[PDB]
C-alpha cells in the first residue's frame, strides 16, 4: 500500500482519547493525504481540546502551525462542515512522534475565534498574521495588529476577493504626502506596546536595530528599549520582506510555482524545493524511484552544507573575526561549481520537478563531487581551530541567549536550537522522507542548554554529517530514471515529448494549463537548513493551488527572540541574531 | 431513475443514456463521437464503463455509456481497472496514426482529443510503426482542412448532413483510410458550416479567419456578447488579443442558440479589425481635419448645439437600446427619428403589434424545434434569420422523432430514429419570390410575388376560419395546394407561422397574422415568429419615432439646422442623392459611428463610437428578448491615443455639456435606469443582466482565463512600465484573470467555458444543469412582453393580384447570408464569399428584352443608371427583376419598388 | 548626447523622484576639462558601496565581496554602513511596499555624488513577484543608473555592472565646486549594451550540449 493514499486516521490513539473525552458527536474526522489526523472541532470546545492535548500522558507540547483558510471558493467539500472560513492548528507530540491538525469552521459574519496564546505562547504572531491576511479576529489576544502589511492597509490580502497582482491596483506612486503618511505609520509608538518610555532616574533609549543594520539579516527591525546598554524589552517588527508567496501559490500552476518555492528560504534552494514537490507528488499519487531520491538527497545536502557554511561564517563575522567568511564563500563557490554543473544555476536552481528532476546528471559530476569532498574537511578543521576554538569567540558565545527545552517547545523552536536543548527530534530520522533511511548518518544533540556556541557547534556537526551523506551517495548512486513513469509527472521526459504524440500532448497540456491534481489536502514536513519547513497544499481539483500554506522555522525563532534576550546587553542580541540561522524571506514569506 | 455509479446512488432521468446522465452529475467519462445535439452512435468506443446487473456481481460487462440507457437498477463502474485500461487503449489506438502536430495546430489548448488523452492517463507510446497520412482539400475561405488529425469519430458528417442538412460533406474511403470532406475542392455552401470547427474534437476543421491571426485559448480575452449581424440575437463569446477581435466562439444559451451559430455571425466579425475605423473625435474646419480628445469634442459640439435653433436625432437599428435612448434624450421626444424608412418602420411596427398584441405566443429559438407544421410566408429565413431555418429543420425531423418514439426507441438513438423515419417528415410550406434553401425539406414551395404570397396567406386564413376575409380569383390548382396546406396545418398540434419585415410587404405580415389568428381560433398551440432586419430593430420599433423621410424633409425645409446621426450610413434606408443633399444643406452634421461610412465627408463632427466588441449595451432580438452584451477589451490599453467610447456615453456626456456646461461620463446602470424610468415598455432590460455591483462571493467575473500570459511583456514595446489593468465600472466583469469563472458559480453570463480537464468547447458540459439542456441558474436575457389576454382582429385589406405593368419592373428582393448585412460585408474575408452582383430575370422577360445570361443591362433608379450582369432565374415570376439587397449601391429599401428604363447596355 | 538633471525637493513637485531631466548637449576650457577628467577618474576608480541589503541579490553581492571574486581589485569593497560615507546604492533585493519609504529615506540620506544600481529582476521591475505588496521596480521613485537582469545575477555580473557604472561616471559632467558654476548634473546618453553586443550575439552558432559538463 502506497504512502500517498487517503488515510482516514481512525487508528491513532489520540482519536480514541478524544472520543472517550469529548464524546462521539463532538468532532468530525477528515480523510486527507496529509498523513496527519485532521479533526474538525467546534469553536466552543477549542480551548478544552487544546488543554486535553496539552495534558496527555505523552502530550502535544508544540504548536507547529496556526493559520486561516478561505473556504468560500472551495467547490469540493464533501465530508466537511459548512464553512466560509476555517482556522487550522497543527500540533506535534515529540514523545509519540505524532501530529494532529485541529480545524475550526467560521461563518463570514462571525469571524472570531478564542485566542490560543495562553496555551501556546508562540500563537501570538500566527494569530496576528491570520488577522492581517484573513481578517479573522481572535478574542482575548493582547495586541492584535497587522504584522505583514503596514498599519495603513485596507483589506485582507489572502481573502479570495482580494486582487493578487500589483497590476490590478494603481502603480506605486510615491508622493510627499504618501511618504509622510507611511513614515508616520512606520514610526514606533511605545504607548501602543505599553513600553512606558521613562523612569524617574533616567530616560529609556529607543533604538531601531534594522532595517539598515549590518546585524539584521534582511529588511526587518528590532525596536530596542534600552537603559544605558541593557535591553529592557524588544519589539521585533517584521513584514518588511513580504512577497505574498502564498497568494502567489493561489496564482501559479502546480509546475510554475516551483521557482517561487525556491525563493522562500534563499540559502536553501533544493531544500526549499523538496517539501513542495513531495506534497504535490502526494497529491498526484507519484512514487519516485530510488535514483530520484538519491539525487534529491544529494542536492539538498549540498545546499545544506552551503547554508551552514554561510551561517558559520556570518556568526564568526558578527562575533568580530572577519577572515573566515572569505574562505567559507570560496567553499560555497566550490559547491556552486557542482550545482551549476548539475542544475545550471547557482542559488535558486528550481531543478526539482513533479515526479523527478529537470534533467539527468551530466557526465562528470562525480569528479566535482570528489573535488569538493577532498577540499572540504581540511578547510572546516581550519575554521574550527582558527575561530570556533577562540576563547574570545567562546566568551562572546557561551552562555549568551540561553534557553532550555521548555522554552524551545513553547515557542516552536526547531532545528539546531531544539536539538541543542537535548531533544533528539530530526525529521530525517523521525519521519524519514525521500529515502533517507538508506543513509548512515548521526543526529547531533546538545547537553540541555541552547547557547549561541552550542547551536553553532551543532551546525558544524550537521555539516560533517552532511559530508558523510554526500560521501555515501557518491559511492552508491543508482542507475535508473530521473523521472517517474506516472502520467502526472510534470513535465514528461523531453526526448519522448520531441518524438511521440502522447508525450507531446501531455507536455502541451501540462506546461500551458497545468497538471490537474485531484481535490485533496496534502502535507509534507522536512528538515530545512534552518529548521523545519512544511508545505500544506489544498487542491480544489484544478490546475492551481487552492491554498498553499508554508510553515517556516525562522518565524518561530524571531518570535522567540524577545523571551530569550530580555535583560541582556545589545552585544548578546548581536550574537543571538548571528547564531539563530534566519533569513527574512523565510520569516515573512 | 436510480443508478449506482461506483457504489454511490444517483437519481437520473431514465430517458437519457448513461453518458449524459453521468456527465450531468459531474462524473468524467471520456467520449468523442457523442454530442448533446446530435445523439449517440457508438462509433469511437471511448465511453466504456463496466456494467453490472446486480449489486452482488464481480465480472460485469464493458458497455458503451452513450449507447446504454440510464434505467433503474444499473450498477456501473467508471474507474474500474478493466474499463480504464480499455479507454486508455482506445486513446492509444487513436494515437497510433495521429501526427506530431500539436504546436502547429490551431486546436492546441482547445482540443478535445488532447483533453481526453490526458484524462485517460496515456502518455507512453509503444507503437513504433508508420502513421497514415492524408491530402488536404480547400474548403473555402472560412474552414481550413487538415485531414491527418482525424480520429474518425463521424461528428462532422452527422452534424453537417443529419442536422444542418448540408449536401457536400461526407465519408469516403475504407477500413482505416476514411476521409471526411467534399468529393472535390470548393467552398462548403451550407450556411452553418462554421460550427464544424467546434463540432470536430480535433484540428481537422479549423477557423481560417482565426488562423490568419492566431492566438491560443488561454491568451484570448473573452466576453459574453450578442451577435449583431441579424435580428436572431445568438449569444456569442468574442475573444481578442493584442487589441484586435481574434475569434467569435459559440456561447451556450440553452434558450436561444445552444450549440450552433451561422456563418455570417461567426465569420462576419472582420469589420471590427478594420484600420479605417475612427479612433478619435475628428472635427472638420474647412478642408482641414483636426483631431480632438473627448473634452474638447464635447465642449465644441455643445457650443454649436446651443448656437442652433433645433437639433434632431436619427438613430439606427444597428445601435443598442441605450445609445438610441441617449440620442432621444439628447434631442427630445419630438425631434427623434428612427433611421429606417417609412415602409420599413410600418412593417416593423406591424410585426411588433402582432407579436405583443396578437395574443399568439412567439416561441424562443430552442422552442421552434418542437413545432409540428411550419408555414413560412415571404421570409427567406436561411439568408436573413438562418438559425431559425436550422431550428425549422429540427422541427421538420420531429416527425421521424415521434414515429421512432412510438416504437419504444430511445430519444438518443439517432441512427434508429433516422432509420424508422426514412423520408417522412413534418409539413413545411415556404413562400418566396424564388427557390429557397429549405426546399429540400419543404412540403411545398410557392414561387410568386409578395402580393400573391399575401393572397395565398389570406386564402389559407379564410379556409381555416370562414370569418377571415376571402380572396376571390384563385386558380383551382392553387386552390388544391391551399387546401393541402390547410389540411396539414389544421391537423397539426403545434403549428408555427414565420414571417418578417424582409419580404418588403405589409400584407404578407397581415396574412401571417390572420393565419395565426385562424389557427388560434380552432384551439391550436399556434406560434408566430417575425424576423426583423437588424440586431436591434425591435428595440427601435418599441422606442419608436419618426421615419428617415421625416428627418430628411425636416433638414430640407430648414427647420433643423443640426442633425445627429447615430451609427447610420443613411444610404441603406433612403436614396443617396436625397440624403447627401439634405446633409449638405444642414449646417451641422454630427455623426457618432465606429465604421467609416460615406456620410462622413459631409459631417461637421465625427464621434468615434465603439462597436459591440468595445461597448456595453442591450439589444432586443426578433422575439422580444432583451439581451445584454458586454465589452471585450479596452481600446486605449495598447493604443494610448485612441479615444473611443460607448455611443450612449458620448450622447449622455454631450447632453450634460449642453445643459450644465460640464462633461459627465456616466455609468451603464444609470442609462439603464433612465430607460426603465422613461420608457415603460422597455422595463425588462433592467433584469437582462445584473448591475456592476454584482459579485460571486465578493469577486468579479474574469474576462480571460487564469493562465493568461504575456502580462509583463505585451505592452513592453510601448513602455517597460506595465500600466494598471483597465477598470470596468459599467459591468460586473473585469479586464483581468483576477476574477471568477467557476462552472458552479451563481451567474447566467458566462464569458467562456473552461474546466479542469476540459479545455475544449465540451467544457460547456460543466456549466449546465443537464448536458444539452438549460444553462445552470437560468439562461441570460429576459422577455420584454408576455402573450396578451386578447388578440387582434382580422386584417381585411386583401391585396390585388400582381399584374405585370409594361415598362415598370417590380423589384424582387434576393437576400444573401453573405452580403445583405451592413457591417458583415465590410469584413475582408467576406469578399471571397459574397456573390457577384447579378440581376435575376425571367427567361421570358430576358427573351423579350433580347438579353441572354451573362451580359450587362442598365437600369435607372433616382437618377442612378447602374449596370448589372444578368442571371436567368426560372422560378422568378414574370414582370419582376431580382435584385440583391444590401449589396454595393442596392439598398434593402429598394425591395418592392419600381424600375424604369431597363435596357441592355 | 547628454541628459541634464536638476533636483529641487522644496519646489512644487509632489511625485518622486523630485528632479527634472531634459536632453542637452555636452558643455565641454584648456584646463577645466582636464581637471574634470581627473575628478571623474578619481570618482570612477573609487566607488564605495552602501551596506544596504533587501533580499537574495544582496547575498550574491556579498559573495562578490569575498576572496573568490575580489571586487576589491576595482576599489569597490569598503562597504560603509552609513549613507553619508557611501557613494553607491545597490538596491539588491525586492522593493517591498513597506520598505519603499525606507529606501527613499536612505537614498535621501546619501550625499552628492550618488549612483544607483538596481540588482535583479525584483529591483528592475518587480520580477516574478507581481504581487500586492511589491513595488514593480525601484525606478518608480528613485533614479537608477545601472540595471542588472538576473535572479540573482551572478557576482561577475555585479562586477560587470560596476564596470558599466565606472564607464558612465568617467564621461559625465558634475559641478566641480558648489560656489562657482552650474549645479546641474550632466549624464551621458550612452549606447545600450544590447545594440553594442548584438553583432557578437547574433553570430553565435553552436554551443556545448547540456549532457556534458
Ligand atoms: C565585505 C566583507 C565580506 C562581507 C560578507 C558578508 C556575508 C553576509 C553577512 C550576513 C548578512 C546577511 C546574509 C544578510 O542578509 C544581511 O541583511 C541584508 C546582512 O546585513 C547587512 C548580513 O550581514
Ligand atoms: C583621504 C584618505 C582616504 C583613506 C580611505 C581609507 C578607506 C579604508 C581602507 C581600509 C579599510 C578599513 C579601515 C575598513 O574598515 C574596512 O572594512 C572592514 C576595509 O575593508 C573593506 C578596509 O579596507
Ligand atoms: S488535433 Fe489535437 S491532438 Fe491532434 S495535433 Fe491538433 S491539438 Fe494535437
Ligand atoms: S474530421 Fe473531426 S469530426 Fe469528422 S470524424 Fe474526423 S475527428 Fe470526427
Ligand atoms: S442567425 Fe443572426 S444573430 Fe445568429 S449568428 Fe447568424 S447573423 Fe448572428
Ligand atoms: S531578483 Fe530573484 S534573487 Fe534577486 S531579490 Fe528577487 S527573488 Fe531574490
Ligand atoms: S461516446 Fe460512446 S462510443 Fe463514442
Ligand atoms: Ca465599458
Amino acid at each position: 500500500e502506497p504512502a500517498w493514499q487517503t488515510r482516514d486516521h481512525l487508528d491513532d490513539p489520540v482519536i480514541g482519547e478524544l472520543r472517550n473525552r469529548f464524546g462521539p458527536d463532538a468532532f468530525t474526522v477528515q480523510a486527507t493525504r496529509t498523513g496527519v489526523p485532521v479533526v474538525w472541532i467546534k469553536r466552543e470546545q477549542l480551548l478544552e481540546v487544546g488543554d486535553f492535548l496539552k495534558k496527555l500522558p505523552k502530550p502535544y507540547v508544540m504548536l507547529f502551525d496556526l493559520h486561516g483558510m478561505d473556504e468560500r471558493l472551495r467547490t469540493h467539500r464533501e465530508g466537511l462542515p459548512a464553512a466560509d472560513f476555517s482556522v487550522f492548528y497543527h500540533l506535534i507530540s515529540i514523545d509519540r512522534n505524532r501530529d494532529i491538525m485541529l480545524k475550526v469552521a467560521l461563518a463570514e459574519n462571525d469571524l472570531h475565534v478564542p485566542t490560543f496564546t495562553k496555551l501556546f505562547p508562540n500563537a501570538n504572531w500566527y494569530e496576528r498574521e491570520t488577522w492581517d491576511l484573513f481578517g479573522i479576529t481572535f478574542d482575548g489576544h493582547p495586541n492584535l495588529r497587522r504584522i505583514m502589511m503596514p498599519q495603513t492597509w485596507k483589506g485582507h490580502p489572502l481573502r479570495k476577493d482580494y486582487p493578487a497582482r500589483a497590476t490590478e491596483f494603481s502603480p506605486f506612486e510615491l508622493t510627499k504626502a504618501k511618504q509622510d503618511l507611511e513614515m508616520e505609520a512606520l514610526t514606533f509608538k511605545p504607548e501602543e506596546w505599553g513600553m512606558k518610555r521613562g523612569t524617574e532616574n533616567e530616560d529609556f533609549m529607543f533604538l531601531n536595530l534594522g532595517p539598515n543594520h549590518p546585524s539584521a539579516h534582511g529588511a526587518f527591525r528590532i525596536v530596542l528599549q534600552l537603559d544605558g546598554e541593557e535591553i529592557v524589552d524588544c519589539v521585533p517588527d517584521i513584514g518588511y520582506h513580504h512577497r505574498g508567496a502564498e497568494k502567489m501559490g493561489e496564482r501559479q500552476s502546480w509546475h510554475s510555482y516551483i521557482p517561487y518555492t525556491d525563493r522562500i528560504e534563499y540559502l536553501g534552494g533544493c531544500v526549499n524545493e523538496m517539501p513542495y514537490v513531495l506534497a504535490v507528488e502526494k497529491l498526484a499519487g507519484i512514487t519516485v524511484p530510488d535514483r530520484v531520491n538519491v539525487i534529491r538527497v544529494m542536492l539538498s545536502e549540498l545546499f545544506r552544507i552551503n547554508s551552514h557554511l554561510l551561517y558559520i561564517s556570518t556568526f564568526i563575522q558578527d562575533v568580530g573575526a572577519m577572515t573566515p567568511v572569505f574562505f567559507a564563500f570560496t567553499d560555497r563557490q566550490k559547491i556552486y561549481d557542482l550545482v551549476e554543473a548539475i542544475t545550471g544555476f547557482r542559488m535558486h536552481p528550481a531543478w526539482f520537478r513533479i515526479g523527478g528532476v529537470a534533467h539527468d546528471l551530466p557526465r562528470g559530476w562525480d569528479r566535482l563531487l570528489r573535488e569538493f569532498l577532498d577540499w572540504m574537511p581540511k578547510r572546516l578543521a581550519s575554521y574550527e581551530k582558527a575561530a570556533l576554538q577562540n576563547t574570545i569567540l567562546k566568551g562572546r558565545s557561551q552562555g549568551v541567549a540561553a534557553y532550555g527545552a521548555k522554552e524551545a517547545l513553547e515557542w516552536g523552536t526547531t532545528g539546531a536550537g531544539l536539538r541543542a536543548t537535548g531533544i533528539d527530534f530530526d525529521v530525517r530520522k523521525a519521519r524519514p522522507y525521500s529515502g533517507y533511511e538508506n543513509f548512515d548518518f548521526e543526529i547531533p544533540v546538545g547537553g540541555g542548554v541552547s547557547d549561541c556556541y552550542t547551536r553553532v557547534m551543532l551546525k558544524v556537526e550537521e555539516l560533517r554529517q552532511s559530508l558523510r551523506i554526500l560521501e555515501q551517495c557518491l559511492n552508491n548512486m543508482p542507475e535508473g530514471p530521473f523521472k517517474a513513469d506516472h502520467p502526472l509527472t510534470t513535465p514528461p521526459p523531453k526526448e519522448r515529448t520531441l518524438q511521440h504524440i502522447e508525450t507531446l500532448i501531455t507536455h502541451f497540456l501540462q506546461v500551458s494549463w497545468g497538471p490537474v491534481m485531484p481535490a485533496n489536502e496534502s502535507f509534507q514536513m522536512i528538515e530545512a537548513t534552518k529548521g523545519i519547513n512544511s508545505y500544506y497544499l489544498t487542491s480544489d481539483g484544478s490546475t492551481m493551488s487552492y491554498r498553499t500554506r508554508i510553515r517556516t522555522p525562522s518565524y518561530a525563532h524571531l518570535q522567540q527572540i524577545p523571551a530569550a534576550i530580555r535583560g541582556s546587553l545589545v552585544s548578546d542580541l548581536i550574537v543571538y541574531l548571528g547564531s539563530i540561522d534566519f533569513v527574512m524571506s523565510d520569516v515573512d514569506r | 431513475a436510480t443508478i449506482h455509479v461506483d457504489g454511490k446512488e444517483y437519481e437520473v432521468n431514465g430517458a437519457d443514456n448513461l453518458l449524459e446522465a453521468c456527465l450531468s452529475l459531474g462524473l468524467d467519462i471520456p467520449y468523442f463521437c457523442w454530442h448533446p445535439a446530435l445523439g449517440s452512435v457508438g462509433a469511437c468506443r471511448q465511453c466504456a464503463v463496466k456494467q453490472y446487473q446486480n449489486a452482488e456481481d464481480t465480472r460485469g460487462r464493458l458497455v458503451m455509456s452513450c449507447m446504454t440507457p440510464a434505467s433503474d437498477g444499473t450498477f456501473i463502474s467508471i474507474d474500474d481497472e478493466e474499463a480504464k485500461q480499455f479507454r486508455e487503449s482506445v486513446v492509444e489506438w487513436l494515437m497510433t496514426n495521429h501526427p506530431h502536430d500539436c504546436p502547429v495546430c490551431e486546436e492546441g489548448g482547445n482540443c478535445h482529443l488532447q483533453d481526453m488523452t490526458v484524462m485517460t492517463g496515456h502518455s507512453f507510446r509503444r507503437y513504433r510503426f508508420t502513421k497514415r497520412t492524408h491530402r488536404n482539400q480547400d474548403l473555402g475561405p472560412f474552414i481550413s482542412h487538415e485531414m491527418n488529425r482525424c480520429i474518425a469519430c463521424y461528428r462532422c458528417v452527422r452534424y453537417y448532413k443529419d442536422y444542418a442538412g448540408g449536401t457536400d460533406l461526407g465519408v469516403y474511403g475504407a477500413h482505416d483510410n476514411v476521409y471526411f470532406g467534399r468529393p472535390e475542392d470548393g467552398t462548403l455552401e451550407s450556411e452553418f458550416s462554421g460550427n464544424l470547427v467546434e463540432i470536430c474534437p480535433t484540428g481537422v476543421f479549423t477557423d481560417k479567419t482565426h488562423s490568419e491571426r492566431y492566438n491560443r485559448k488561454w491568451d484570448m480575452q473573452f466576453a459574453p456578447s450578442i451577435c449583431q449581424q441579424c435580428s436572431i440575437g445568438c449569444n456569442i463569446s468574442p475573444g481578442e488579443r493584442y487589441g484586435e477581435l481574434r475569434r467569435i466562439e459559440n456561447r451556450y444559451n440553452g434558450t436561444v442558440n445552444h450549440y450552433f451559430l451561422c456563418d455570417r455571425g461567426r465569420f462576419g466579425y472582420g469589420y471590427v479589425n478594420l484600420k479605417d475605423r475612427p479612433r478619435q473625435p475628428v472635427q472638420r474646419r474647412g478642408d482641414d481635419f483636426i483631431t480632438l480628445n473627448a473634452e474638447q469634442a464635447m465642449q465644441g459640439a455643445a457650443d454649436i448645439l446651443r448656437q442652433s435653433k433645433k437639433v434632431i436625432g436619427i438613430g439606427s437599428p444597428r445601435a443598442s437600446v441605450e445609445s438610441n435612448f441617449a440620442l432621444r434624450e439628447l434631442v427630445g421626444e419630438e425631434n427623434f427619428y428612427t433611421g429606417i424608412a417609412h415602409g420599413e418602420q410600418e412593417r416593423l411596427q406591424l410585426a411588433l403589434k402582432v407579436l405583443r398584441e396578437g395574443g399568439i405566443y412567439t416561441p424562443a429559438l430552442r422552442e421552434i424545434e418542437s413545432y409540428d407544421a411550419v408555414l413560412v410566408l415571404g421570409e427567406d429565413v436561411t439568408q436573413t434569420g438562418a438559425r431559425v431555418a436550422l431550428a425549422v429543420r429540427q422541427a421538420v425531423k420531429g416527425k421521424a422523432r415521434e414515429m421512432a418514439a412510438a416504437q419504444k426507441v430511445a430519444d438518443w438513438q439517432i441512427a434508429a430514429i433516422l432509420n424508422i423515419g426514412q423520408r417522412a417528415k413534418h409539413p413545411l410550406f415556404v413562400t418566396n419570390v424564388d427557390d429557397t434553401r429549405l426546399d429540400d425539406i419543404a412540403a411545398w414551395t410557392y414561387r410568386a410575388p409578395v402580393e400573391d404570397q399575401a393572397r395565398l396567406g389570406f386564402a389559407i386564413a379564410h379556409a381555416l376560419d370562414n370569418s377571415a376575409p376571402a380572396v376571390d380569383g384563385i386558380e383551382p390548382e392553387l386552390q388544391s395546394k391551399i387546401d393541402v396546406i390547410v389540411q396539414a396545418l389544421a391537423g397539426a398540434k403545434k403549428p408555427l407561422i414565420i414571417s418578417g419585415t424582409n419580404a418588403g410587404s405589409l400584407e404578407v405580415i397581415q396574412a401571417a397574422a390572420n393565419v395565426a389568428k385562424a389557427l388560434k381560433g380552432r384551439g391550436a398551440d399556434v406560434g408566430i415568429t417575425m424576423i426583423a432586419r437588424s440586431v436591434n430593430s425591435m428595440g427601435l420599433g418599441i422606442m419608436g419615432g419618426g421615419s428617415l423621410e421625416e428627418a430628411l424633409t425636416e433638414l430640407e425645409t430648414g427647420r433643423a439646422d443640426a442633425v445627429v446621426v447615430l451609427e447610420n450610413d443613411l444610404h441603406r434606408h433612403a436614396s443617396a442623392t436625397r440624403v447627401n443633399a439634405a446633409l449638405a444643406k444642414a449646417p451641422l452634421v454630427m455623426v457618432v459611428d465606429h465604421q467609416r461610412t460615406a456620410i462622413m465627408e459631409n459631417a461637421h463632427l465625427v464621434l468615434s463610437a465603439a462597436s459591440f466588441a468595445e461597448s456595453d449595451g442591450t439589444v432586443i432580438n426578433n422575439e422580444g428578448r432583451a439581451q445584454r452584451f458586454f465589452q471585450v477589451y479596452d481600446p486605449a490599453y495598447y493604443d494610448s491615443k485612441t479615444v473611443m467610447l460607448e455611443s450612449w456615453r458620448w450622447l449622455h456626456s454631450l447632453h450634460s455639456t449642453l445643459l450644465s456646461r460640464e462633461v459627465d461620463w456616466t455609468q451603464l446602470d444609470h442609462v439603464i435606469d433612465a430607460v426603465v424610468a422613461k420608457i415603460p415598455e422597455l422595463a425588462g432590460i433592467k433584469d437582462a443582466a445584473p448591475d456592476a455591483t454584482f459579485r460571486i462571493r465578493g469577486q468579479k467575473l474574469a474576462r480571460e482565463p487564469h493562465r493568461y500570459s504575456g502580462r509583463t511583456a505585451m505592452r513592453a514595446n510601448i513602455s517597460v512600465h506595465e500600466p494598471r489593468q483597465p477598470q470596468d465600472i459599467d459591468t460586473m466583469f473585469t479586464f483581468s484573470m483576477e476574477g471568477n469563472n467557476q462552472p458552479t458559480a451563481h451567474r447566467s453570463q458566462v464569458p467562456f467555458a473552461w474546466a479542469p480537464g476540459w479545455n475544449s468547447p465540451q467544457a460547456w458540459n460543466k456549466f449546465q444543469d443537464e448536458v444539452g439542456g438549460k444553462l445552470r441558474f437560468g439562461d441570460p436575457g429576459v422577455r420584454l412582453f408576455e402573450t396578451s389576454e386578447n388578440g387582434l382582429d382580422y386584417f381585411t385589406s386583401v391585396p390585388a393580384r400582381f399584374q405585370p405593368q409594361d415598362g415598370k419592373w417590380r423589384i424582387a428582393p434576393y437576400y444573401h447570408l453573405f452580403g445583405s448585412d451592413e457591417l458583415s460585408q465590410r469584413a475582408p474575408v467576406f469578399q471571397s464569399r459574397m456573390p457577384q452582383p447579378y440581376i435575376k430575370l425571367n427567361p421570358a422577360d430576358a427573351a423579350k428584352l433580347g438579353v441572354n445570361a451573362g451580359t450587362r443591362v442598365s437600369f435607372s433608379y433616382d437618377g442612378n443608371t447602374v449596370t448589372l450582369p444578368v442571371e436567368i432565374a426560372e422560378g422568378l415570376t414574370a414582370g419582376q427583376v431580382g435584385l440583391p439587397m444590401g449589396m454595393s449601391g442596392i439598398a434593402p429599401v429598394l425591395a418592392g419598388a419600381h424600375l424604369e428604363d431597363l435596357k441592355e447596355a | 548626447d547628454y541628459t541634464l538633471t536638476r533636483i529641487d525637493p522644496n519646489g512644487e513637485n509632489d511625485r518622486y523622484p523630485l528632479q527634472k531631466q531634459e536632453i542637452v548637449t555636452d558643455p565641454l576650457n584648456v584646463f577645466m576639462g582636464k581637471l574634470n577628467d581627473m575628478v571623474n577618474w578619481g570618482r570612477k576608480n573609487s566607488i564605495w558601496p552602501y551596506n544596504f541589503g533587501l533580499s537574495c541579490c544582496y547575498v550574491e553581492m556579498v559573495t562578490s565581496f569575498t576572496a573568490v571574486h575580489d571586487v576589491a581589485r576595482f576599489g569597490a569593497e569598503v562597504l560603509r554602513a552609513s549613507p553619508r560615507q557611501a557613494d553607491l546604492m545597490v538596491v539588491a533585493g525586492t522593493c517591498f511596499t513597506k520598505m519603499a519609504p525606507v529606501i527613499q529615506r536612505l537614498y535621501d540620506q546619501m550625499l552628492e555624488p550618488k549612483w544607483v544600481i538596481s540588482m535583479g529582476a525584483c529591483a528592475n521591475s518587480g520580477g516574478m513577484y507581481d504581487i500586492y505588496s511589491v513595488v514593480q521596480g525601484v525606478d518608480k521613485f528613485i533614479p537608477v543608473d545601472v540595471y542588472i537582469p538576473g535572479c540573482p545575477p551572478r557576482p561577475e555580473a555585479y562586477m560587470q555592472a560596476l564596470m558599466l557604472l565606472q564607464e558612465s561616471i568617467g564621461k559625465e559632467r558634475r559641478p566641480l565646486s558648489w560656489v562657482v558654476g552650474d549645479q546641474g548634473v550632466y549624464r551621458a546618453n550612452m549606447q545600450s549594451e544590447r545594440e553594442r553586443k548584438r553583432g557578437e550575439r547574433i553570430a553565435v552558432t553552436n554551443l556545448r550540449t547540456p549532457d556534458e559538463i
